[PDB]
C-alpha cells in the first residue's frame, strides 16, 4: 500500500532556524520503527522566463514565474523575487501571490545606471519554501542582429590529424528564414592561453579572408604554417591551449556587419578525452552487458565520428 | 581587509560573504571624506 | 499545441492573424513573443524554457 | 511597432481557445512560445514560428546609442525579392534633436531581382533621450514606413560618485 | 508512546472533528465519512478563483478544525478607484483575465495617461496610474492685434 503524506509547510515549529530532520514512523499491530529521514524546504519548482535573455538600459525585465509543486499541480503560494546584480548584491525583492498558478510581477524597471553583466534571479517563495529556481538575464548595450552567423567544423581541435589543415564552415541566414545572398568575411586567428580570459593578439600575416554566397563560405587554417612562421609553438608536442577564432560578416551589398567568435578550438596532446554515458558499473552473469562511452572536444561538443 | 591610516572596522567578521559589506572609518581626531563603507565582490576583492 | 490559424508560410506589416492553442483539457496558456534576433545576439543562449523536462528531471534525487 | 517582444499574456482556454492580433512592422520570424499549466503539470508548446516577410522593403543599421554632438553614418538598405530588378528611392525625417546634411529626391538607383542595395545617410545627433526618426522607401509597387528610435548619450568621461 | 507496537492497538480512531465548513466559492480539496483528531484537510477555491490566507486546516484542540485565516477571490481585476472622472469603457463585475481595457475622459477634454490596462497579471494592471489629468487650459490668447 501507499500514504501519502507531507510535512504540513506551516506546521513546522520552525523560527529563526529551520527543522532540518524529521522521523518517519510506522506503528503496524506488529512492528514499529522511527528513522531519522531529512527534509528539505527545497519543494516543487520554480521556472523564470524572461521576456527576452536579454536587455538594454531603459528596459524593464517583465519577469514571470512558474510555480508548481513536485505533484507539478500549479502551487498558489505567495512568492518573492530576488533581482540579484553582476556583482552578487541583492537590488530588489518584490511580491505577488501565486493566484493562477502562475506569477507575474512588476516589471522591475531597470535601475537608473545598471551594472552590465549576468543578473540574476533567485525567485524565492515566501514563507516556508527555500526552492530558489534560479535564473540569468543580461544587460548589454546593443541593437538587434540583422542576421544570424554561425560557425562548424568536424572536430572544434587543432592537433594531430589537421594542424597542417583545419577545415571549418562559415554560414549566415537572415532572420527571416532565407539564405545571406553575399558576404565579404574576416576571419581572425588568434593564439590564446585559456578559455578564461587574456588579450593576446592576431596572426600579422596568414590571417584569412572568405568570401560568403548562398548563404555559406568555408576556411582553411593551414595552423601549421601560421605558428610555424609567427609563434613560439612550433611543435605539436608544446600544447593544452587554445586558438581564438573570430568572424566577421559583412553583407556585400547590404551594410550590415554582424560577428561571432569561438574560443573553443583547441591545441591539444590528447583531443579524445572519454566518458561512460550510461553505464551503471554493476554486472548480471547470464544476460549481455552494454556499455556506452562518449568523446569531448574542448569548449565541449560530441565529436562525432573517431575509432 | 586591513583598515586605512588612522582607521577602525566597525562591523568585524572573519569572512564576509560575496555582496556582504564591512564599515570604516577614522580615529577620535579624525573624519572620513567619501563613501565609508565597503563590499566583498565575487572575485575576492574589496575594491577599497 | 499552437498554429497560427491563416495557415501560411509568409505574413505582412499590419496584418491581423489569428492564433488558436488546441488543448486536450481546461488550462491556462501563457504567451510570448520574441524576434529571433534576441538570440543572435547572446552567444550560445538557450530558449527561455528550454529543457523544463531536464531541470524538472534535477530533481530526481538518484 | 518594431518591437523585441510582444503579447506578453496569460489566458484560461476551454479545449480550443482563438486570440487575435497585428504582426509588427518588425520583419523577422516571431518565434511564438506558449506554454500550458494546469493540474497534468506545465507544457511549453512546439515553438510556432511565423514569419514577417514582404516581396520589397527597407532597413536601416541604426546604433544603440550615439554621443551627442558627433556625427555618425547610419547604413540603410533595401531587400528586392521580387523576380526582377527596379528602381527605388529613399527620405528619411526625424525630430529637431537631429541634425543633418541630408537636407530632406534620390538619384533613383536600381536594386536588382533577390538581390540587396546599400543607402547611407549622415547625421549628428543634436539632443539627448530617445528621436523617433522615419525612414521612408518612396518608391513603385511594394514600399514601406520605418519608424525607428534612437538613443543619445552626453560627450564627457563617465565617473560615479557615493555617499 | 515509545515503544506502541508491543501492545494492542485500536489503530482505527474513536476520536472525531465533525467535518469542515466550506467556503464560498471553494471546497474540501479531501473527502471522507469522518475525520480524527489531528487529521488535516486542505482548501482549493473552484475554476476562477485563488485561495488567499492559509489553505491547511489542522482538527485540533476542542475538536474544533482551526481552519485560521482563508478567502476565496476570483480571480479577476477587480478595478481600483478611478482617476479625475476618467472612465472604463468595457465595465464588468470581474474584469476577465488578459482582458484589454480602454480608459478615457470626458470628451472635448485634455486627458493625461495611457489608453489601456490589461490584467494579464490577473490580479493586478498590468501598466496602471493612480492619478492623472481628466482637463486643462484649452483657450489660448486671442487677437493680440
Ligand atoms: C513618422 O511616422 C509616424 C507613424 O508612426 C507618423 O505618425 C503619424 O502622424 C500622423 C499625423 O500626426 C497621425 O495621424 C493621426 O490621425 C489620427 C486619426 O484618429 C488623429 O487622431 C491623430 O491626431 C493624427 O492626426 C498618425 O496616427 C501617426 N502614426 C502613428 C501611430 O504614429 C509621423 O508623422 C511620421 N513622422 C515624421 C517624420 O514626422
Amino acid at each position: 500500500n501507499s500514504a501519502i503524506l507531507t510535512i504540513q509547510p506551516k506546521q513546522l515549529p520552525g523560527g529563526q532556524n529551520p527543522v532540518s530532520y524529521v522521523y518517519l514512523e510506522v506503528v503496524s499491530k506488529h512492528f514499529s520503527k522511527s528513522k531519522r529521514m531529512p527534509i528539505t524546504y527545497d519543494n516543487g519548482f520554480l521556472f523564470i522566463h524572461t521576456d527576452k535573455p536579454v536587455y538594454t538600459p531603459d528596459q524593464s525585465v517583465k519577469v514571470r514565474v512558474y510555480s508548481l509543486n513536485d505533484d507539478l499541480k500549479p502551487a498558489k503560494r505567495e512568492t518573492v523575487l530576488t533581482f540579484i546584480d553582476p556583482e552578487g548584491s541583492e537590488v530588489d525583492m518584490v511580491e505577488e501571490i501565486d493566484h493562477i498558478g502562475i506569477i507575474s510581477f512588476p516589471d522591475f524597471k531597470i535601475p537608473s545606471n545598471p551594472r552590465y553583466g549576468m543578473w540574476t534571479i533567485k525567485a524565492k517563495y515566501k514563507e516556508d519554501f527555500s526552492t530558489t529556481g534560479t535564473a540569468y538575464f543580461e544587460v548589454k548595450e546593443y541593437v538587434l542582429p540583422h542576421f544570424s552567423v554561425s560557425i562548424e567544423p568536424e572536430y572544434n581541435f587543432i592537433g594531430y590529424k589537421n594542424f597542417k589543415n583545419f577545415e571549418i564552415t562559415i554560414k549566415a541566414r537572415y532572420f527571416y528564414n532565407k539564405v545571406v545572398t553575399e558576404a565579404d568575411v574576416y576571419i581572425t586567428f588568434g593564439i590564446r592561453e585559456d578559455l578564461k580570459d587574456d588579450q593576446k593578439e592576431m596572426m600579422q600575416t596568414a590571417m584569412q579572408n572568405t568570401m560568403l554566397i548562398n548563404g555559406i563560405a568555408q576556411v582553411t587554417f593551414d595552423s601549421e604554417t601560421a605558428v610555424k612562421e609567427l609563434s613560439y609553438y612550433s611543435l605539436e608536442d608544446l600544447n593544452n591551449k587554445y586558438l581564438y577564432i573570430a568572424v566577421t560578416v559583412i553583407e556585400s551589398t547590404g551594410g550590415f556587419s554582424e560577428e561571432a567568435e569561438i574560443p573553443g578550438i583547441k591545441y591539444v596532446l590528447s583531443p579524445y578525452k572519454l566518458n561512460l554515458v550510461a553505464t551503471p558499473l554493476f554486472l548480471k552473469p547470464g544476460i549481455p552487458y552494454p556499455i556506452k562511452v562518449q568523446v569531448k572536444d574542448s569548449l565541449d561538443q560530441l565529436v562525432g565520428g573517431v575509432p | 581587509p586591513v583598515p586605512p591610516e588612522n582607521g577602525f572596522i566597525r562591523n568585524e567578521k572573519q569572512l564576509y560573504l560575496v555582496g556582504e559589506d564591512v564599515e570604516i572609518s577614522c580615529l577620535t581626531g579624525f573624519e572620513t571624506v567619501g563613501y565609508q563603507y565597503f563590499r566583498c565582490l565575487p572575485d575576492g576583492t574589496w575594491r577599497q | 499545441q499552437v498554429h497560427l490559424s491563416p495557415d501560411a508560410d509568409a505574413y505582412s506589416p499590419g496584418q491581423t492573424v489569428s492564433l488558436n492553442m488546441a488543448t486536450g483539457m481546461d488550462s491556462w496558456v501563457a504567451l510570448a513573443a520574441v524576434d529571433s534576433a534576441v538570440y543572435g545576439v547572446q552567444r550560445g543562449a538557450k530558449k527561455p524554457l528550454e529543457r523544463v523536462f531536464q531541470f524538472l528531471e534535477k530533481s530526481d534525487l538518484g | 511597432y518594431f518591437p523585441e517582444s510582444w503579447l506578453w499574456e496569460v489566458h484560461l482556454v476551454p479545449r480550443r481557445k482563438q486570440l487575435q492580433f497585428a504582426l509588427p512592422d518588425s520583419l523577422t520570424t516571431w518565434e511564438i512560445q506558449g506554454v500550458g499549466i494546469s493540474n497534468t503539470g506545465i507544457c511549453v508548446a512546439d515553438t510556432v514560428k511565423a514569419k514577417v516577410f514582404k516581396d520589397v522593403f527597407l532597413e536601416m543599421n541604426i546604433p544603440y546609442s550615439v554621443v551627442r554632438g558627433e556625427q555618425i553614418q547610419l547604413k540603410g538598405t533595401v531587400y528586392n525579392y521580387r523576380t526582377s530588378g527596379m528602381q527605388f528611392c529613399v527620405k528619411m525625417s526625424a525630430v529637431e534633436g537631429i541634425c543633418t546634411s541630408e537636407s530632406p529626391k534620390c538619384v533613383r538607383q536600381k536594386v536588382e531581382g533577390s538581390s540587396s542595395h546599400l543607402v547611407t545617410f549622415t547625421v549628428l545627433p543634436l539632443e539627448i533621450g530617445l528621436h523617433n526618426i522615419n525612414f521612408s522607401l518612396e518608391t513603385w509597387f511594394g514600399k514601406e514606413i520605418l519608424v525607428k528610435t534612437l538613443r543619445v548619450v552626453p560627450e564627457g568621461v563617465k565617473r560615479e560618485s557615493y555617499s | 508512546l515509545l515503544e506502541p507496537h508491543c501492545f494492542p492497538l485500536s489503530l482505527v480512531p474513536t476520536e472525531f472533528c465533525p467535518s469542515p465548513p466550506a467556503l464560498k466559492d471553494g471546497f474540501v480539496q479531501d473527502e471522507g465519512t469522518m475525520f480524527p483528531v489531528g487529521k488535516n484537510v486542505v482548501y482549493t477555491c473552484n475554476e476562477g478563483y485563488s485561495l488567499i490566507g492559509n489553505p491547511v486546516a489542522r482538527c485540533g484542540e476542542d475538536l474544533r478544525w482551526l481552519v485560521g485565516e482563508m478567502h476565496c477571490q476570483k480571480i479577476a481585476c477587480v478595478l481600483p478607484v478611478l482617476m479625475d472622472g476618467i472612465q472604463s469603457h468595457p465595465q464588468k463585475p470581474f474584469y476577465t483575465v488578459g482582458e484589454k481595457v480602454t480608459v478615457s475622459c470626458s470628451g472635448g477634454m485634455s486627458l493625461e495617461g495611457p489608453s489601456a490596462f490589461l490584467c494579464g497579471s490577473s490580479l493586478k494592471w498590468s501598466p496602471e496610474m493612480k492619478n492623472a489629468r481628466c482637463v486643462q487650459k484649452e483657450n489660448p490668447l486671442t487677437q493680440a492685434v
